[PDB]
């Protein structure tokens, strides 16, 4: 239990890493329409 | 608490009576999840 | 004081009843007027 | 009784339908809104009319965040139930003893305010139609009425003109004697049904005069004027452009505001819609867009909807 | 002077009238265009059927 | 120079009757598209 | 200077175009607006670019009521003048001494506020980019500069990565000594140009990191990182669906807001555009609509526009 | 009790996600169906010409 | 005083010189009304 | 008092110029690193 600027910065970094992992993964590639 | 028991019936129980009315007259008669589901997944 | 208001309401209602009777009677009156003209 | 039949009159519509064309059909006050709105109405059957509706809306004070509704309508009985977030139960029942004599009652639960309900017994004759409506009666300990009463008469004197009247008695508490509200009605119909006129004088000193027209099979317009010492009046011209694919309605106001609403059907089930009113006396706008999904309940009607 | 007042009046009335005209007409333009497009494609379908 | 409630009611009525004349005139039918 | 060419360094993009496709092509912030807007631009010449524009807007803070703009662009020089209601005059002139060296001036008069004007001089090299911007230059009676100056550098360290800096100097009055700000800029590009990263570090301590991937010829997606004791940050993600007939843009935000902006090109001459957003953490919305007529000036260009 | 809290939370999140989904999808759906219809009409003209 | 003399005239007259440049380059060189008219009436 | 801040800004700007020189040199040292690889 922190509730801190470090807490929110870590959350933001987690969002960044999740997004970059998702984009580099084939997940949006299969989400990307064939047409 | 029968007096307020009848009071709760008016609110929660009015629509399902209509729902039970339609579901009775439905030729399909699907299940409650399909009735409440706005999806056409049938 | 309020008795005058109550009597005014009563006469307004009686006027409404008379208007209803007159409007129901009206169509034959207009038909006979057209017959005259 | 015989020459009365020889007059060969017709049954006029109800007072609520006296201004149907110009007020509801042509104009947009019934249909206009503001902000985003999503509607999910779907029917499980047709011959027994039965359907349920979901309504999503944001940005308009009048419309709630989400509301759910359902309705049923058989040959002689109509039913409609509606629910809203905060659990405001809404329900209306319309039953017809005969095609001319219909009994109907409206219910609306507020859940935090005294619930209001209206009851209407509607009967129509060959040449006149009568309605009686009340809003929250109550019987005092003396057996005397306490509430609001609504009742109107309307008779077609000639096959092109009808005259009517309404009587309204409101007894709020019984301590103060109730007041009476009498209004006068006037409706005229073109011999060829090309144009319709309607004019009324309310008990409150308000006079509403409205003229409707049918320019052709697809084009129609109408004009109305209201008024209310303190006397204020307004005038609005407008026209509805109906088409098989899209429906347009336009509006010009004497009060310096303009508005347009456009229902555009894109798919047999998808129907995008736009509306926006723009005032100029204070230079501000209100904009709302939306759509409606309509789907069937069974495979048969699903196929029928596509054709 | 009076010239500037008249110019401001003309500009204001032109702006409001133009806005009202465009917002009245563009929905009409698109709706009538779509309807007449449907009409012409339906006519072409009739011609190719016959 | 009146600038009165009678003035505003008179202008409202004049606008109404002008609209009635306009809607009765075949100029509106000309405004009505042939299709 | 021989191995300098033997290392075959490439030309880096300009500093203002560092995150150009992310902040502009991917996202919608500069494109997004609120309320009703209309764009009426017409063009007269193409080989020397020459076109004017009328813009009508209402219900938006940034967009004025009506503004007129005219732009001219020959082979090497670009000119653009803009006039707004309340007689706001702004203009931009580009005069390139060469393809690599360009002279730019921005003028903007508020007529009631001090006239703000910036001077931009940039030169582009085969392996590095440089530019200098000054804002409202003024020399004190002692011969000392007073105002704001911006100069930036960017060098291709390798054909895949480009790192550079920006130096800013701001002397408001001369009584207070001017302050200097140095910010780090970094850019990387995929070897196959599929995905591009862009990260910077402001002199103010704020960190802006942006990234993008060209998923396909018809889809893009980008993610940015922005943050700023008092430390605050934001996270927005989004994608663009560009197509021949229309282009869509919409984003997701860490602040609980969603965005939509779709321009609908119904005609070769007419393009309707629609935008809207939700603020879930505030339960409020913003909606706007728009349209664009682009019309040629002469018959030949009108024919070319129609086909 | 906790049941009411869970129901209210679930309903709120469901409504929020539903409105986000519809707003993000409907413009996309209409645009892609319009372009697919254009592809259909152009390919029909291509096959008719050929 | 010369910059003050520039202040009023340059503010109004910047666009007129811009359109004077464009009107010279126009192959048609239409009248001032056609320049100021957004209508494509040409 | 403000003089110290002024020469602090001067130090910052000269450091920025030195970093600019270093980054200009950087392609060649990267080429040497690639040669080492």
């Amino acid at each position: 239990f922190k509730e801190s600027p470090l807490y929110t910065i870590a959350l933001n970094g987690a969002f960044f890493v999740a997004g970059v992992a998702f984009i580099q993964s084939p997940l949006m590639d299969m989400l990307a329409p064939q047409l | 608490k029968i007096l307020t028991l009848t009071h709760n019936v008016a609110h929660y129980g009015w629509i399902p009576f209509v729902l039970y009315l339609g579901w009775a007259h439905t030729s399909n008669r699907p299940n409650f999840l399909n009735l409440l589901s706005p999806l056409p997944s049938v | 004081e309020k008795r005058a208001h109550q009597e005014q309401t009563e006469k307004t209602l009686k006027q409404a009843a008379y208007v209803a009777a007159f409007l129901w009677v009206s169509p034959m009156i207009w038909h006979l007027v057209k017959k005259q003209w | 009784h015989s020459h009365r039949q020889s007059l060969e009159l017709v049954n006029p519509g109800t007072v609520e339908n006296l201004n149907k064309e110009v007020s509801r059909d042509v104009f947009l006050s019934q249909y206009f809104f503001t902000g985003l709105r999503a509607d999910l109405n779907k029917a499980f059957s047709m011959n027994p009319a039965f359907q349920t509706s979901h309504t999503f809306s944001i940005g308009s004070q009048a419309l709630p965040k989400y509301a759910f509704s359902a309705l049923f309508a058989n040959d002689n009985l109509f039913a409609q139930g509606n629910i809203d977030n905060d659990l405001s139960v809404s329900g209306r029942l319309n039953y017809g003893w005969d095609k001319k004599n219909i009994s109907k009652v409206n219910l609306q639960i507020s859940d935090g305010q005294p619930t209001m309900c209206q009851l209407e017994q509607d009967y129509q004759a060959s040449d006149f139609s009568v309605n009686v409506k009340t809003l929250n009666p109550s019987f005092s300990e003396k057996g005397e009425f306490t509430g609001v009463a609504v009742a109107s008469f309307l008779q077609s004197v000639t096959p092109q003109l009808a005259l009517g009247l309404e009587t309204l008695y409101s007894r709020t508490d019984g301590s103060a004697p109730g007041d009476a509200g009498v209004s006068y009605l006037t409706r005229y119909v073109s011999k060829k049904q090309d144009w319709i006129f309607s004019g009324q004088l309310q008990a409150n000193g308000a006079l509403i005069a409205s003229l409707w027209r049918k320019v052709a099979q697809n084009v129609e317009a109408g004009i109305e004027t209201t008024l209310q010492p303190t006397v204020e009046g307004s005038t609005t011209i407008g026209a509805k452009y109906e088409y098989r694919q899209s429906v347009y309605r336009g509006t010009l106001d004497s009060n310096g505001k303009v508005a347009c609403f456009l229902e555009r059907k894109v798919l047999p089930t998808l129907s995008v819609l736009f509306c926006g009113e723009i005032d100029h006396f204070k230079n501000d706008t209100k904009i709302g867009c939306g759509l409606q999904f309509e789907t069937a309940g069974n495979q048969e009607l699903l196929m029928l909807q596509q054709g | 002077s009076f010239v500037r007042n008249a110019f401001t009046k003309s500009g204001n009335l032109a702006w409001t009238l133009t806005t009202t005209a465009l917002l009245l007409g563009v929905p009409l333009s698109l709706s009538i265009l779509a309807e007449q497009q449907l009409i012409e494609m339906e006519k072409t379908f009739d011609l190719q059927s016959d």
